[PDB]
């Protein structure tokens, strides 16, 4: 497996999963989100003001589905 | 992670 680590741009949508996130600050970039199991879950979008980073691949941030199709 |  691998980590995404993408740092978000100003105005960029970010996605948490209300079902799987360990904390509400755990998020995925749109590419990882759309490649993840969480696209079928109760997701929550927060817009980045510039900064923050994608937690795809962080096995401590997600109760299930820590990776997306791209990073698995 | 992100923080508003
Ligand atoms: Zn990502
Ligand atoms: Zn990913
Ligand atoms: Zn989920």
């Amino acid at each position: 497996g691998s980590l995404c680590g993408r740092v978000f741009k100003v105005g960029e949508p970010t996605y948490s999963c209300r079902d799987c996130a360990v904390d509400p600050t755990c998020v995925l970039c749109m590419e990882c989100f759309l490649g993840s199991i969480h696209r079928d879950h109760r997701y929550r979008m927060t817009t980045s003001g510039g900064g923050g980073f994608c937690d795809c691949g962080d096995t401590e941030a997600w109760k299930e589905g820590p990776y997306c199709q791209k990073h698995e | 992670h992100i923080f508003s």
